[PDB]
């Protein structure tokens, strides 16, 4: 119910597709 | 010794995580005339507050005032002008200090532990770098998954100017050493950056393990 | 794997600790990471101290590591142990992950307090040892009884009347001594593995019972660390007190099937592997002796034991002292030939290294001798002194200078077979030994037998030289106990290097030599003795 | 075990083992055993500019195992001293692994002031201190 | 106002990529004029300079004097003195100094970009951190391949006294922004670090594209011959 | 028969475990007496000692003559120049040699014994190959452990010249016979190559079962990903 | 609390960048 | 020169591969005129007649005789001594001959290349080595797969005596080298060795790549 687990959760989610966005532009090239 | 009178604007950590606003009007080189008024045409609000001298350069008795309770006026763009007199000559002194604009925020970046510190089980450091910053003011903290750390456990650098050609721009670095076994375990950490251009004055990075590219090999064997 | 340290230490709480590890002394091992970490479940040793700086949260305030580059030694110091103190250790160089490391173990048990009720006696293993059991007035004449809780129930082992358990007969007694005393004392000798534990004393079968608990435990004996390196030499001091000075002293090495396999007595006994490389010492006042081992190999290293017994065994009831020993491996001393072969009536030159840093010390040459404990006597030495039957066939050159001189013996013999040894002053004393054999054979340079001179009258002496002698310096020099000296006399085609003699005295009689050298290295030599007439 | 042979210029290890049986050859064994270790932060020349990574390495057992060093031989009643090895090509080698006791400096120039000097960098730091 | 005196250690970047081991004695609170001799305990050589005087904090005069020629005895281990006499004063003011022991050798890392800032494609920065070390005095230069960029091009940092974990030691950072092109072509870029613990004075790391992550590397291992009689 | 002259360069038994480089000069063809004289240009060791005039196949006469002295002047590549005054004629012919040039130095080869005569335990078959080298003279010797046995033991051939891969290279081979109880065992055999054209004169090559062809390898190949430097 | 601002500023800025990256990724194609 | 008679065998090669085997009897060193008179014991029916008498080597002269019709069939071991005359004094001088026995077989290694050879991929050496035969006549031939070799592209060394215990044996040796491309495509390389003793009077071997199976090299990788 504490807002900081939510913002957590989101801040990992975001990291993630982050990440998953980091390595689609490399194989690109 | 010689006659000077400077004006220092708020200090950011006060401005930014504080209630009450510091503005100083300072007058040195002087060694006598205590009785030096400092009046401000901005008389709005509160009111000034005086100090007792202080032995500065040796030979001199440093006369410094305050006038607290300006955060408002100093964010809204409101002109502070200092004037002083003292007996030496008929001319009274006059400073003034403003807001400056062009402001950019920083860019920061949190660097994972080089790959020859874990081959030792002892501490591993973590490196957080702001950079790009037109005003010369900054301040860099840390967490450890939620929990905050101390001041007497991290460094951190001045916010030094960097060599560009196109803008004047400013640098700070900073470093936290963490135990092996809190990085191996999967904790998370975090450096955060309070600066004035930030819409929100404060943003963070985190780092964790085993995040970003994969980093498996795939060796072949021939044996002829 | 060049790592060595005590496999095992042992501690209670609240003292402290300290523990010393070895590595080779190369400029790397001085100059690199020294560390001490604990191992666990995981298979990663986490470091808990390190020679840079680092002092984990655990071991802050209490541990400290200190390097002596020197030495090749590093200490880690501890202090204020604790029942979570024990485990698996390792020192180490360099990178954890590597296993440039060594395993130690430690073991902290918990310490005694507020037992008042039963006291504690500690004593040498195969030491004597007395308690005194006081007694009641009320008993005047009453047994005195003592007894030993082993398993469920006790039993006895000494009464006041004679009666003495087998297992402790002939070593234990019982005495109560007069000038009004009222307290009895029981007197054991020769103690044992097994006469440890807890005993309580009995005076009569009466109500009183005048009981008093005890405990005794016997002493192992630590190892004491030695680290050599290879073909190097080893120094044992047995030092027992002077209890022993008058019986048979043995040196043993433990094996696998925890039976000693003697190396050494002094009832006029050796193996036979440790021919001509192992020495025995007299002992002093005190009662010490000393063991030198020269030529160490791979397998020297193990458990040593040195006593005093009998018979000259291990035996129970002996007291012990013991070494552990570790062969390096990784080791600088130089390769030298171990068998040396002469031809009766040819020469030998030895090469002997030493230490270059002791370049200003003094050099001896020995012949190891059996057929006793173990002996070796002087030949010849680097200041002027040389036996007096080895005068004219021996001398000694620090002519190589780099940390190696030779020895020069002619006129060889089948007698000359055997072994040899080199000895210096410095503090760090590589023993190198050589075995010198015969063959049968001709020299290679041929000089005439013995000359005789006529007083007043040109001499002349020819010195046959082979083919292979002509890239070489041929020179004749005059023997004296300092060293002969080149003379400036004649040279040909692979033949007749000549000296000559214009005018005879009674000085010029002596010994001369004829022999080769490559600048700096020696080789054959061959004597001939110049004498005087008239 | 014996160890046939340990390299450092390439980090490989060679042992060998015999295990016999009291009856019959068949039942006779000899066991070889070979322990690579192979980098993978280190360049193709041992130089800081240089094909960025190293990813082909190529091991005869012919070159590991030779013996480039004299020996002293008792024939017959002198001693002699031989070589040992056809392949002795006179330090060309190229090594895959720093050797733990040896030291690798490189020469850098810097431009002190209104001047330029050459520096001597050591790419081990542990491996030789001025001594 | 009130006299005093100190020592000032030689340069690092001097004693390095120099041969004059100047060592300067400073005196200031003067107070009407300049009449001090100055002198030091070993006069071998000592060719003391003084020069002429100077102005200080508040109105002062600051008359300091040099000595060069003082390599040899400041690496073997001598220790140096300076004594000063000014002429309204009763006793001669001294100060001493030596060469600073229980040094530690840094640990230099240079990290590779951070990944998002491969991605604009526009500059890059590589950050060169040298850590725990004694002494304060250290340098920090930068090659790309194997020519060293002006100094003109990079930001260093003081150093600086770091947390305690254990004994004292420093820290230092330095960074370089580059462009995107040149490191995705395939250049390696050095950092250079001088200090007076490591072995030689400097000590250098290299990084490129491919070094600092295997990130999917492709390895190749042949072994040729397995049986085939080793000696 | 017919007059001819010959000079016969020193044999490498004497000239390299030795240093006696003796030199002979023959000539063939006697008219009917041994009114013959032969000089050579080095007249150093003069004392040429002259065999009996020995007989040749079916009626036939030669005289040889011997030249003494060491393997340093014709090391050094002197050049000698024996010259005969046979009285069949009044003109004397000559003959020159000296060191010869453009040499080569041989790859020695040792093999293992053959599979199918290990099966039979009875005696295994050990092969050594020298080839490659420019000069017919050569030198074989075998050992086992450390001691040299016996010439009685092996079988050594003799030098020809190989099929002309190029340029003039020679071959040469040797055999020894061991018990097959002392090669499973474990003992070592070492075969000794001795030419002109090697940098020390000699060059060994030693096998024994370990370093035979194993009948099971197994190979273990460990990733370092920190640092190479193989502890 | 400035931890719980700052979070949020950090989630803001982690958003951005991947659009950024979404924009980057259409371009190349 | 000396006059001496000498007898010879039939060459091996022509024994096993010809079959116009004739056997040689020559009187070696001639200083007469044409008083040759040769015979022969066996009377088949073939021609004995003389063969080229011509001169020696240093003013020699010498008549020789042959059996052109003759394949030498002389497998069930006929004497076949041989008598000569001469106008010299009255004392006929015959030859020695006979079929000696004591008949071993010849055991035939071929060995691979060494190592080193195939690390450079330049050549490799083949060994051939025939080793306990007692009859001191022996050929060697090499066969690369079924096409056979020309002599000039190998070589092979002189039968020599053995060192044995009691019984005598001999041993010959030979070596071929090959291109490495070839031997490491999987080329089959054959040793032939011909001699008396042998039943079909051949015994081959073979050798290529891949030829040791057994061997049981095993990987593993770690990290
Ligand atoms: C090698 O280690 C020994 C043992 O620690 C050192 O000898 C002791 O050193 C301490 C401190 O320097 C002294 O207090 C002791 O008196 C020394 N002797 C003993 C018996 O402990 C020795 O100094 C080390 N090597 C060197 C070169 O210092
Ligand atoms: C040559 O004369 C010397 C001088 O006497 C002989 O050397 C001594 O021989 C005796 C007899 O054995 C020994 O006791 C001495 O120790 C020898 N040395 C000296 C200095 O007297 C020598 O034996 C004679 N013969 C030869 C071949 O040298
Ligand atoms: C590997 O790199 C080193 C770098 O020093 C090379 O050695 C230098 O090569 C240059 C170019 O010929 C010379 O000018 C230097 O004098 C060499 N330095 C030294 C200390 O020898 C080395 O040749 C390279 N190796 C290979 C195989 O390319
Ligand atoms: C080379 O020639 C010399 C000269 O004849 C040989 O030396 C002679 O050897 C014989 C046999 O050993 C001795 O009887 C003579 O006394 C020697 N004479 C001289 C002057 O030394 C020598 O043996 C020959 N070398 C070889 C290898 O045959
Ligand atoms: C100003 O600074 C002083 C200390 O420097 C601090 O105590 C005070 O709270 C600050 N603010 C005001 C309004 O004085
Ligand atoms: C290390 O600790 C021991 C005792 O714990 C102390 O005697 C010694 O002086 C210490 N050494 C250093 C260098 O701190
Ligand atoms: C005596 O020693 C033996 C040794 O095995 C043991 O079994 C026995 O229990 C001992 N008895 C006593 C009374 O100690
Ligand atoms: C040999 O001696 C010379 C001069 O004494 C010296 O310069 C050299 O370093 C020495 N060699 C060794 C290996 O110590
Ligand atoms: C030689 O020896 C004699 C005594 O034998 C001695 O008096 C003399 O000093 C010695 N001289 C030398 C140079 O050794
Ligand atoms: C040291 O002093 C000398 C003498 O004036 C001067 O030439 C030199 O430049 C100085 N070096 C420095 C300050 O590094
Ligand atoms: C590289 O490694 C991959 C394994 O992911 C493999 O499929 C590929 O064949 C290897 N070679 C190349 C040229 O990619």
């Amino acid at each position: 119910d504490p807002q900081y687990r939510a913002l957590m959760g989101e801040n990992q989610d975001l990291r993630k597709r982050e990440g998953q966005y980091q390595d689609k532009i490399e194989e690109l090239e | 010794c010689h006659p000077r009178l400077s004006l220092h604007r708020p200090a950011l950590e006060d401005l930014l995580l504080g209630s009450e606003a510091n503005l100083t009007c300072t007058l040195t080189g002087l060694r006598d005339a205590s009785g030096v008024t400092f009046t401000w045409t901005p008389s709005s609000g509160k009111s000034a507050v005086q100090g007792p001298p202080e032995r500065d350069l040796c030979g001199c008795y440093s006369v410094s005032s305050v006038l607290p309770g300006c955060a408002e006026p100093w964010n809204h763009g409101k002109t502070f002008t200092c004037t002083a007199a003292y007996p030496e000559s008929k001319t009274p002194l006059t400073a003034t200090l403003s807001k400056s604009g062009n402001t950019f925020r920083p860019e920061v970046h949190l660097l994972p532990p080089p790959s020859e510190e874990l081959a030792l089980n002892e501490l591993v450091t973590l490196t957080c770098l702001a950079r790009g910053f037109s005003p010369k003011d900054v301040l860099v903290r840390w967490l450890q998954g939620s929990q905050e750390l101390p001041r007497e456990k991290y460094l951190t650098w001045a916010s030094r100017q960097e060599p560009s050609q196109g803008t004047t721009t400013f640098a700070v670095t900073s470093i936290l050493r963490v135990a092996a076994e809190d990085w191996k375990k999967g904790d998370t950490f975090s450096c955060m950056v309070g600066h004035e251009a930030l819409p929100l004055a404060f943003t963070q990075k985190t780092i964790d393990r085993l995040a970003g590219k994969p980093t498996h090999v795939n060796v072949s064997v021939v044996m002829a | 794997s060049p790592i060595f340290g005590p496999e095992e230490v042992n501690s209670v709480e609240g003292n402290s600790v300290s523990i010393t590890c070895y590595y080779p002394p190369t400029s790397v091992n001085r100059h690199t990471r020294k560390y001490w970490c604990r191992q666990g479940a995981r298979g990663g040793c986490i470091t808990l101290i390190s020679s840079e700086g680092y002092v984990s949260s655990k071991y802050a305030g209490r541990a400290n590591l200190t390097n002596f580059p020197e030495n090749g030694t590093f200490v880690v110091n501890i202090a204020q142990l604790s029942q979570d103190d024990s485990g698996r250790y390792k020192c180490g160089l360099g990178i954890n992950s590597r296993g440039l490391s060594f395993d130690v173990s430690l073991e902290v048990s918990q310490g005694p307090g507020l037992l008042n009720d039963t006291k504690v006696y500690t004593v040498d293993l195969g030491r004597t040892v007395t308690i005194n059991c006081p007694f009641k007035t009320e008993n005047a004449q009453k047994r005195k009884s003592l007894y030993k809780q082993i398993g469920l129930y006790p039993v006895l082992v000494i009464d006041s009347s004679g009666y003495v358990n087998p297992n402790y007969t002939g070593r234990i007694r019982l005495d109560i001594q007069g000038t009004g005393q009222l307290l009895f004392s029981v007197v054991i000798n020769q103690l044992r593995l097994s006469d440890a534990g807890q005993y309580l004393c009995q005076a009569g079968d009466d109500s009183n019972s005048n009981k008093k608990n005890a405990d005794l435990q016997v002493l192992k004996p630590e190892p004491e660390l030695v680290y050599e390196d290879l073909r190097g030499s080893v120094t044992f001091h047995c030092a027992l007190g002077p209890e022993v000075a008058n019986v048979a002293k043995f040196l043993c090495r433990q094996s696998s099937g925890e039976n000693c396999d003697v190396v050494v007595n002094t009832l006029g006994k050796r193996a036979p592997a440790f021919e001509g490389r192992i020495l025995l010492n007299p002992q002093d006042k005190d009662g010490s002796f000393s063991v030198v081992i020269t030529g160490l190999r791979k397998e020297d290293a193990g458990r040593y034991l040195c006593g005093a017994h009998s018979d000259g065994q291990l035996q129970e009831g002996s007291p012990i002292q013991a070494w552990q020993l570790f062969v390096n491996e990784e080791s600088t001393i130089p390769r030298s030939p171990t068998v040396v072969k002469g031809v009766a009536g040819g020469s030998v030159a030895v090469l002997c290294p030493y230490n270059r840093k002791e370049s200003k010390s003094i050099k001896y040459w020995c012949l190891w001798e059996g057929a006793q404990n173990g002996r070796c006597p002087l030949l010849v030495d680097s200041e002027g002194w040389v036996k007096a039957q080895y005068e004219g066939r021996l001398s000694l050159l620090e002519e190589p200078g780099n940390g190696t001189f030779t020895v020069i013996l002619n006129q060889l013999t089948s007698r000359d077979a055997g072994f040899y040894w080199c000895l210096t002053n410095g503090d760090t004393l590589w023993r190198t030994t050589v075995e010198i054999k015969i063959i049968e054979g001709e020299p290679n340079l041929k000089v005439p037998g013995n000359v005789t001179a006529v007083l007043g009258e040109t001499l002349k002496v020819p010195c046959h030289f082979p083919c292979k002698f002509s890239s070489y310096e041929k020179y004749w020099c005059k023997w004296n106990n300092t060293g002969c000296q080149a003379l400036p006399s004649c040279d040909e085609n692979s033949r007749l290097v000549s000296l000559t003699l214009n005018l005879v005295t009674r000085a010029d009689e002596g010994w001369y030599w004829c022999g080769v050298k490559q600048g700096h290295f020696y080789g054959e030599t061959a004597a001939v003795y110049v004498a005087v007439e008239e | 075990r014996i160890v046939l042979v340990d390299n450092k210029c390439k980090c490989a290890r060679i042992t060998s083992r015999i295990i016999r049986s009291s009856e019959d050859p068949n039942e006779d064994i000899v066991e070889r055993n070979i322990r690579i270790i192979v980098p993978l932060n280190n360049r193709e020349n041992i130089s800081d500019p240089t094909s960025p990574l190293r990813t082909r390495f190529v091991y005869h057992l012919s070159d590991l195992c030779k013996k480039c060093d004299p020996t002293e031989v008792e024939l017959d009643n002198q001693i002699v001293t031989a070589t040992q090895s056809n392949i002795c090509d006179e330090a060309t080698e190229t090594c895959y692994t720093y050797d733990r006791n040896k030291c690798y400096t490189a020469v850098v120039p810097l431009v002190y002031g209104g001047e330029t000097k050459m520096v001597e960098t050591a790419l081990t730091p542990d491996a030789c201190y001025p001594d």
